RNA sequence: AGAACCUUACCUGGUCUUGACAUCCACGGAAGUUUUCAGAGAUGAGAAUGUGCCUUCGGGAACCGUGAGACAGGUGCUGCAUGGCUGUCGUCAGCUCGUGUUGUGAAAUGUUGGGUUAAGUCCCGCAACGAGCGCAACCCUUAUCCUUUGUUGCCAGCGGUCCGGCCGGGAACUCAAAGGAGACUGCCAGUGAUAAACUGGAGGAAGGUGGGGAUGACGUCAAGUCAUCAUGCCCUUACGACCAGGGCUACACACGUGCUACAAUGGCGCAUACAAAGAGAAGCGACCUCGCGAGAGCAAGCGGACCUCAUAAAGUGCGUCGUAGUCCGGAUUGGAGUCUGCAACUCGACUCCAUGAAGUCGGAAUCGCUAGUAAUCGUGGAUCAGAAUGCCACGGUGAAUACGU
């Protein structure tokens, strides 16, 4: 807004683990304030993706989230005729944020039958480097790299 | 609303008044499962003898000073537009605008 | 001997009281894990004991009405923070840092006239 | 015993009645119950205010009906009699009921 | 007894139908009277009477707080049983002598 | 239709109500409408007598009357035959015993309407509105009303287009609570038209 | 429809008109307003001109149209087309 | 804030004409009460009772009847003759005035300028000095505490127990109202022009207008409303009044606002937890019995912190379905019925059994929302015989994001 900036709300960390960022992580993902089935359905995630990779539920979560996460974003400046996209660091608070996003939309989109199992799956992808998070991760990457003479 | 339409309403008011006891104890009878069906058949047939105006479900309410059918409010008798006036004056009591 | 915090969030009020014990938490006759089905509710109802090394120290009987599950919790906690503030009153500082001594004062927003809810515009259209 | 509900819209003129009636009660008899309020009546009411139309332009009234409840335990040949000369102040509906 | 309320009365010099005692002499048989509130400090009795024969102090519908300690207060002497009288007086509480001319703007409550 | 009912907005604090009783929702409608009907007679009635406010008070089957008015004796007529008669109409139209007080209004100049029905019977008998306002204004004024604002509206003069002219004097808070803010209304019924009187007086502020 | 209970309506008059139809042994159309009126067995055979709001439109009763009303045999409404 | 009739203002017929609604006389009859045939009904013709308050008796006030007119009546036209009420820019911070001064004057100044603020908010300057209406405060509500009063509300500690606050009781706690306290940049540090302020922190339930509401300046739009009401030409055996039926619910189509969906963060089944706020006497209607069910019968408790509406639902646990036009979705239609109501054909709601459209996230474009908000979940109320997915209220769960202009 123009006026003033404002603190960020706190927010509580998960029962499970007791940490803030799958706390978040979880928020993002749930839907019309069902919050419960949503933490449900994260966990389930954790526990699959832990089963899988090995490691700790939350160490390997982290490592997925690493793999999307966007050094460089860009924004439409547009001062001239044509629009003109440039680059922009990417803040610690809002990369993070993103990287989740990004993750729970490759989710959405995935073809597989439960949520969680989904979830699970795209984490793994993640991991590994393949899947939808990490190539919308690549393209923005791309999209910034090819604009970077705009600074 | 015009006089007239009050007029009616009035005389509605006022059939009601009247056949009052008869129309219950039609009613009554035509429920009663414990009855004849030829007793039956005549009361449901007596009552559509009974004038029209006689039935309650009859009359609308209408505001007691103009006589708008509609906006109409049971606890002041008032169409909504004179029910306000009446708060702005004082003359409905305990009535103030209300914030929460 | 039993000291006691009055808990309110939403539209809950909690009766919380503590008693020197071994760490039983009842809640309406019923226990912790009986009454709050859920993890997240259990947890805010325990952190303010978390927090100040009184768990296995302290018995808590309590009683709760109104608002649903997590207002509820949300109310309890506060009450046990008010009654950890009665009984120690050296704990105070920890709690403030925390944010358990703060009555959330959020209640639902009343409903507009004109409006579909508490700022739910309904929708404009030009023509 | 004897039960009695006051009840009126403004809250002032109630509790001043209510102090009457106490008093009243009090010099007579003895061991007056004392004077609990119940929960007050918000009948709330809303109305639009154009003679023709804007459904979005209300007014948003109320009446708040008040209740106190004021008992006495040991009905007396003097107190209960006492209440017939003693009519309370106008607007306030008294509802005096033994047993 | 400060302000007294008859029924059917102009002024205080006139008189009245079915009674002995002239206004001016009910006025002062009520100047007279005696009485003891308890709580409030401004009361309004009501006296009521048809009949034949005199109205002592003893026929006021009393209220539960004030208490008239003169049963044979003489006011009226009630001679036509066609004949009312509906008074509604007004009992005040202070000190002192206050007349009626310094009462006559002193009085705020119009 | 922008502004507030200035008495409305302040019935819980400063300003009192008119009807002053307590009912069920059985017979409240019923009360209201009688309430409406006695008013109604008493304007019909002392509208040669300046009546400001009717004050309707209801307790135990038994209806009392306050009647504001700046003059009593045309009222009250000879002491106690006129306000007799009244009493027993009211009764009729009520349905119950009636008992009619009289108020005398000290100052009819700082009350609001009776000041709007001042203008209001100019109007009627063909004066200069304008000159009316300032009478109005000024004469209150006088009186020591901290303030006052007065509205006329419509067909002014027998003029084709209508138009609204008023007059403040001193200063009139409409959105201060507890300013006592004497506010009240009246119409003209001329020749041209209608003529509304709007007619704002602040006796002062209220501290409790 | 109708509670089974309540039996079948059928307007007074129009009962009437039917019972001395029968009495005669006539067939001239009877003009009736009673759209809501049931059929009646014994109401086969009679034509019984039903008002359709504007006019009155004959109406043979059949074997079939017994069950239902004579409304239901006089559409009121006119519509021939858009174009 | 509720069109089956009524409402209703519209159409079709059938009818009335000082009239459905008032006042006034004249004079016929006490009002009214009961019942009969014809008629779609409006209405047009019959049989029974009564004579009350008072009379140098030419009779009266309530309430029917008839004729004359004076009049009634009009939801008929003009919102571009009006009042009142309303929307709107906009809860935007503005809009003015008096006196002084400047200018031949329209006007200007104040009200601009330096800072600052949510604010013409506040300070400082300055041909301005002051004032008013508004930007703020006073009001309601919500967040903490204290005192008072404790039933129909409460159960901490006591005894008893049918393990139900139910009964002795207790007045603690919740809660209920009534009255007080509390928040003012008041305290601390820095920045600032020796300032108004700003930035942070301390305490505190709350922090910088704490959250929300009410509150709408001068005015603008010949904005809306003559169909709420009032009010300054036209109709008056009809543009008035009564009635029955129909219509306002029509249907090649276009748009607006909503609800329900398209599914697995789900559907279905069984178990099971936690609300608030309301309404109720021509009313809300327990329990029990019957009905697959809507409901029906019987029938307490209750003008209600007591009784009833009244089981909150999402949730939680266990099972099942396994990505299908499906155990998704429920439109549509057939049958049979329940309730309200003189009356559910046109045209009510709800139930049961069957039927099982389109629809697999929607083109151009376009709306809302900054927090207990959106999103989602139920609950209640008004109007109301019956008839809400609308409106107005209530709580439940409960996010994302704000770099910046």
């Amino acid at each position: 807004p123009r006026r003033r900036v404002i603190g960020q709300r706190k927010i509580l960390p998960d029962p499970k683990f007791g940490s803030e960022l799958l706390a978040k992580f979880v928020n993002i993902l749930m839907v019309d304030g069902k919050k419960s089935t949503a933490e449900s359905i994260v966990y389930s995630a954790l526990e699959t993706l832990a089963q899988r990779s090995g490691k700790s539920e939350l160490e390997a979560f982290e490592v997925a989230l690493e793999n999307v996460r966007p050094t460089v974003e860009v924004k439409s400046r547009r001062v001239g005729g044509s629009t003109y996209q440039v680059p922009v660091e990417v803040r610690p608070v809002r990369r993070n944020a993103l990287a989740m996003r990004w993750i729970v939309e490759a989710a959405r989109k995935r073809g597989d039958k439960s949520m969680a199992l989904r979830l699970a799956n795209e984490l793994s992808d993640a991991a590994e480097n393949k899947g939808t998070a990490v190539k919308k991760r690549e393209d923005v990457h791309r999209m910034a790299e090819a604009n970077k003479a705009f600074a | 609303a015009k006089q007239s339409m009050k007029a009616r309403e009035v005389k509605r008011v006022a059939l009601a008044d009247k056949y009052f006891a008869k129309r219950a104890e039609l009613k009554a009878i035509i429920s009663d499962v414990n009855a004849s069906d030829e007793d039956r058949w005549n009361a449901v047939l007596k009552l559509q003898t009974l004038p029209r105006d006689s039935s309650p479900s009859r009359q609308r309410n209408r505001c007691r000073q103009t006589g708008r059918p509609h906006g109409f409010l049971r606890k002041f008798g008032l169409s909504r537009i004179k029910v306000r006036e009446a708060a702005m004056r004082g003359e409905i009591p305990g009535l103030k605008k209300a914030s929460w | 001997n039993q000291y006691y915090g009055t808990g309110r969030r939403k539209s809950s009020a909690a009766r919380v009281f503590i008693k020197p014990g071994n760490g039983k938490i009842v809640i309406n006759q019923r226990s912790l894990e009986q009454y709050f089905g859920r993890e997240t509710a259990r947890m805010v109802v325990r952190q303010p004991l978390e927090l100040v090394d009184m768990v296995e120290k302290l018995d808590l009987y309590i009683t709760v009405k109104g608002g649903g599950i997590s207002g509820q919790a949300g109310a309890i906690r506060h009450g046990i923070t008010r009654a950890l503030m009665e009984y120690d009153e050296s704990l105070r500082s920890e709690l403030r840092k925390a944010g358990f001594v703060t009555r959330d004062a959020r209640q639902v927003e009343r409903k507009k006239v004109g409006l579909r809810k508490a700022r739910r515009r309904p929708q404009f259209s030009k023509r | 015993r004897i039960r009695i509900r006051l009840k009126a819209f403004d809250h002032r003129l109630i509790d001043q009645a209510t102090a009457e009636i106490v008093e009243t009660a009090k010099r007579t008899g003895a061991q007056v119950r004392g004077p609990i309020p119940l929960p007050t009546r918000k009948e709330r009411f809303t109305v639009l205010i154009s003679p023709h139309v804007n459904k979005d332009a209300r007014d948003q009234y109320e009446i708040r009906t008040h209740l106190r409840l004021v008992d006495i335990v040991e009905p007396t040949e003097k107190t209960v009699d006492a209440l017939m000369r003693l009519d309370l102040a106008a607007g306030v509906d008294v509802q005096i009921s033994l047993g | 007894v400060t302000e007294v309320e008859i029924d059917g009365v102009l002024h205080e010099y006139s008189t009245k139908e079915g009674v002995q005692e002239d206004i001016l002499e009910i006025l002062l048989n009520l100047k007279g009277l005696a009485v003891r509130v308890q709580g409030k400090d401004e009361v309004i009795l009501t006296l009521n009477k048809s009949g034949i024969g005199p109205v002592t102090a003893a026929d006021i519908t009393h209220d539960g707080d004030v208490e008239i300690v003169k049963p044979q207060h003489v006011i009226c002497h009630l001679t036509d049983e066609n004949a009312s009288i509906s008074m509604r007086i007004k009992v005040q509480r202070g000190r002192g002598y206050v007349p009626a001319s310094t009462r006559i703007h002193s009085e705020e409550d119009e | 239709g922008q502004k507030v009912h200035p008495n409305g907005i302040r019935l819980g604090i400063v300003k009192p109500w008119n009807s002053t009783w307590f009912a069920n929702t059985k017979e409240f409608a019923d009360n209201l409408d009688s309430d409406f009907k006695v008013r109604q007679y008493l304007t019909k009635e002392l509208a040669k007598a300046s009546v400001s406010r009717i004050v309707i008070e209801r307790p135990a089957k038994s209806i009392r009357v306050t009647i504001h008015t700046a003059r009593p004796g045309i009222v009250i007529g000879k002491k106690g035959e006129d306000v007799e008669k009244l009493r027993k109409v009211v009764a009729d139209i009520a349905g119950v015993p009636a008992q009619i007080n009289i108020a005398e209004v000290r100052k009819p100049e700082l009350d609001a309407k009776l000041v709007a029905d001042s203008i209001t019977s100019q109007l009627e008998r063909r004066v200069m509105f304008r000159r009316a306002m300032k009478r109005a204004v000024q004469n209150a004024m006088r009186l020591g009303a901290k303030g006052i604002k007065v509205e006329v509206s419509g067909r002014l003069g027998g003029a084709e287009i209508a138009r609204t002219e008023w007059y403040r004097e001193g200063r009139v808070p409409l959105h201060t609570l507890r300013a006592d803010i004497d506010y009240n209304t009246s119409e003209a019924h001329t020749t041209y038209g209608v003529i509304g009187v709007k007619v704002w007086i602040f006796k002062g502020e209220i501290l409790g | 429809p109708r509670s089974l209970k309540k039996g079948p309506f059928i307007d007074l008059h129009l009962l009437k008109k039917v019972e001395k139809a029968v009495e005669s042994g006539d067939k001239k159309p009877l003009r009736t307003w009673s759209r809501r009126s049931t059929i009646f067995p014994n109401m086969i055979g009679l034509t019984i001109a039903v008002h359709n709001g504007r006019q009155h439109v004959p109406v043979f009763v059949t074997d079939e149209m017994v069950g239902h009303k004579l409304g239901e045999f006089a559409p009121t409404r006119t519509y021939r087309g858009h174009a």
